[PDB]
């Protein structure tokens, strides 16, 4: 009922980090699973008692309010969800809006944690969503480049560049100069991520020789250079087309295996459809049915489903490989409108 | 003397550039002293057999690898015609360049090696005799001459049986594409020796047809649509000392004169023609078929790129917010659904475009609806679909300006489908 996914978490995290308060009046609360909620309740109550010691009225009220709204959202639960609970509550000073967020995280919380601060304390949740497996991608041609980024199954273009290398006003560039330009631009985008430990690798891609010269030269900052994938990937196109081409072909980089799995599953899903094999189960009933039988070899779930976590859970036990179809994937919306965003591929027939 | 655009196409290494180069030579368009120097440079780099090809292939990477990478344009003149001849690459990485070439062409020479294995490879599932033939059809090339090449090669040695074998295979395939195969010359040549290029070859007595030059004269010039609004897809943009920034491209429709004010879409930048040049000859007007460079006052090279389209200000080229098309699916490893995003190759442009809906599946031969909103399409299907380009794209309705209204769909470096645009919603 409460459990969110990692995608849903990352989105929320983006809002929560905007919240601020002039004093230590934002409530952050983490309850590990299996804590009698009547014990958390006793603690919030002791906290409430202490509030009258806060001399500044507008501070003391903001804290009483947040504790009450928390004790309210809690009063409604019988026990904690499997991964525990986190609550963020208080009023944002710049906007004026007061909210009490409550949810269960994708992964379980291991300590009880209570804090009032000028901001929500989200560190544990930031650590939970950054997988530290980002791959930088640079596609180089003699006169074109594309810089993109891969995390998980999410592929994106960060920057496209076209130079002035030839095939009043006069403009003209040597290949060497466009490469330096490309390098600097890639560095500004990628070197920051490399420092946060987010970026684990850089793929260099493109058609023919230009990519080899770009690597051999002194264009790319040494920190990017240290995490270069060994194999250059030949691709013909720029932009997202080019990025997809490069990711699919980079078989020796493990951080890309997730995107490949997402793309290949959707392709196997479509194959089955086109060949009229009838080895595809959909609908919650039949999916649940097939799952209970251990029939499902691969489950495909649209990231926007609310019960996403329920099914992710069910699959791991049932014997099914999971594939979360992200909204960025080409087939995403069709898979949501036409199959409700939930379908499995059978390893054996039911009927 | 009427002008025509010729694209040279075919599988990698089959002999495209050697043919064009050698043809220009025995037609005396190339200085013997230059051919001498090229040959010496070719031998000294370990590539003797590239002396004619190196007339066309000039880039450092082309010479290093021994392949063509992008288009080269050369003027030569036969008894009846003046041709702009366009040398296109065979390498699979650069079929996007070959396609811009086809989009500018009136006719095609398909160069096909008769050498053992080279032919079969080109005509294989993923071969570029196959692919280039397909793309030439879709970009609207009807007139075709085929040069069955390398007859001189030891594993061929002017054998009529080998020749008739390649002709028949080529015929069965070409007829399935909709070509009028009975009308098209299959000339046995040797791009390297010269056989049947301009004069008749003693080595092949059994051959009675045209030589390649004769075949050229037998072509027919196309309609000149001067009364439709000006459209010039830009193939490249140079920045030239004296001229400034000069877009190059073939005038598809309309007419262009020095002095004209012109707009480039989709950017929306406007300039004014200082000058016009075709094959180093300055012009005052340019009409459909003219392959030209036009200097533009007030426009920066950074404002405009390949695939942009130039028209007059009163009737500017249409920018598609979205567009509708009839498509046939040549090849796909699974299925195509709403949301599918191949790159669209139209005129000189190539822009990814998302299928936002599949209105109807059609019977590929009759055109009747066989299913409203199909769940998907697969290889062999025809359909009416809606397209939203990922970035601003210029297209016209096929019924209005067909040369901006026919397209290929490509994905993972393969040709997936072909199309004609049946409607455009303007930006
Ligand atoms: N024996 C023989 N060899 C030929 C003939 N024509 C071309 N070749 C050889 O085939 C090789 C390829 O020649 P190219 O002219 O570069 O072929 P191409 O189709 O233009 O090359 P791409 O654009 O890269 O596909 C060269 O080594 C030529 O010498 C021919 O008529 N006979
Ligand atoms: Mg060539």
């Amino acid at each position: 009922r409460l459990t969110i996914s990692k995608r849903e978490l990352a989105r929320l995290l983006k809002e929560l980090k905007k919240w601020s308060a002039p004093a230590t009046v934002l409530l952050s609360l983490y309850i590990p699973p299996g804590r009698p909620l009547s014990d958390v309740m006793t603690l919030l109550r002791q906290e409430y008692s202490i509030t009258d010691n806060i001399k500044l009225k507008r501070t003391r009220q903001a804290v009483k309010r947040a504790l009450s709204a928390a004790m309210d959202r809690l009063q409604m639960l019988t026990s904690t969800p499997p991964n525990g609970l986190v609550l963020f509550c208080g009023e944002d000073m710049s906007t004026g809006k007061f909210e009490c967020f409550m949810f269960s995280p994708p992964e379980p919380i291991r300590v009880f944690y209570y804090r009032t601060d000028k901001r929500f304390i989200t560190d544990f949740l930031e650590d939970m969503v950054e997988d530290n497996n980002a791959i930088g991608i640079i596609i180089v041609e003699r006169d074109q480049a594309t810089i993109g980024l891969l995390k998980g199954a999410r592929l994106e273009v960060l920057k496209e560049l076209e130079g002035f290398v030839p095939g009043e006003r006069i403009i003209e560039q040597m290949v060497d100069e466009f490469f330096k330009k490309v390098g600097e631009e890639a560095s500004n985008l990628l070197v920051p991520l490399a420092e946060k430990g987010v970026l684990k690798g850089v793929i260099v891609a493109g058609p023919g020789l230009a990519k080899q010269e770009f690597v051999e030269g002194n264009y790319l900052d040494y920190r990017l250079k240290k995490i270069l994938a060994p194999e250059l990937v030949d691709v013909a196109y720029q932009g997202l087309q080019g990025l997809k081409e490069a990711v699919m072909k980079a078989e020796k980089v493990v951080e890309a295996q997730m995107y490949r799995d997402a793309v290949n599953a959707m392709e196997e899903f479509k194959l089955h459809l086109a060949k009229g094999t009838g080895m595809i189960v959909y609908g919650e009933k039949d999916v649940e049915a097939a799952l209970e039988m251990g029939a499902v070899k691969t489950l495909l779930i649209h990231e926007s489903r609310e019960d996403l976590e329920e099914w992710v859970e069910k699959a791991k036990s049932s014997g099914a490989q999971v594939i979360v179809v992200p909204e960025s994937l080409a087939e995403a919306e069709w898979f949501l409108k036409t199959f409700g965003g939930l379908a499995g591929i059978l390893r054996f027939r039911i009927s | 003397k009427p002008h025509m655009n010729l694209v040279v196409i075919g599988h990698v290494d089959h002999g495209k550039s050697t043919l064009v180069g050698h043809l220009l030579y025995r037609l005396g368009y190339i200085e013997e002293k230059k051919l001498k120097e090229l040959e010496e440079q070719a031998k000294s780099r370990g590539k003797e057999s590239f002396k004619f090809a190196w007339i066309l292939d000039k880039m450092k990477e082309e010479r290093e690898r021994g392949i063509t990478i992008d288009l080269t344009f050369m003027k030569f003149e036969t008894k009846k015609y003046v041709f702009t001849i366009i040398d296109a690459p065979g390498h699979r990485d650069f079929v996007k360049n070959m396609i811009t070439g086809a989009s500018q062409a009136d006719a095609a020479i398909l160069v096909v090696s008769a050498r053992k294995g080279e032919f079969e490879a080109g005509m294989s599932t993923e071969g570029q005799t196959r692919e280039h033939l397909l793309l030439a059809r879709t970009m609207g090339i009807e007139q075709i001459i085929v040069a069955v090449n390398k007859m001189d090669a030891p594993d061929v040695n002017y054998d009529q049986k080998r020749y008739e074998f390649v002709v028949s295979v080529l015929k069965k395939f070409m007829k399935g594409l909709g070509y009028q195969v009975d009308k098209i010359p299959f000339i046995p040549v040797s791009a390297w020796k010269g056989d049947n290029l301009i004069e008749r070859s003693p080595n092949m007595p059994w051959y009675n047809g045209p030589t390649l030059v004769e075949a050229l004269d037998q072509l027919q010039p196309p309609a000149k649509p001067v009364d439709k609004p000006l459209r010039i897809p830009v193939q490249n943009v140079y920045s030239i000392p004296g001229a400034g920034t000069v877009p190059v491209g073939r005038v598809e429709t309309g007419v262009l004169r020095v002095g004209d004010k012109v707009v480039f879409m989709p950017p929306g930048v406007v300039g004014e023609v200082r000058s016009i040049e075709m094959h180093y000859q300055q012009l005052q007007q340019a009409e459909p078929g003219d392959n030209i460079g036009f200097a533009v006052r007030g426009v920066s090279k950074s404002d405009i790129k390949r695939g942009d389209v130039a028209g007059h200000l009163d009737k500017p080229p249409t920018v598609a917010e979205e567009f509708e098309a009839r498509i046939f699916v040549i090849w796909h490893p699974s299925a195509i659904t709403v949301g599918y995003t191949p790159v669209i190759h139209v005129h000189t442009a190539s822009v990814s475009s998302r299928i936002i809906e599949i209105k109807a599946k059609l019977d590929p031969k009759t055109g009747q609806v066989v299913e409203q909103n199909p769940q998907f399409l697969k290889a062999g299907d025809a359909a009416i679909v809606r397209f939203k380009p990922v970035k601003p794209l210029v297209v016209e309705k096929f019924s209005e300006i067909p040369q901006l209204g026919r397209f290929a769909m490509r994905d993972m470096n393969r040709t997936v489908g072909i199309g004609i645009v049946t409607d455009v919603k303007p930006a």
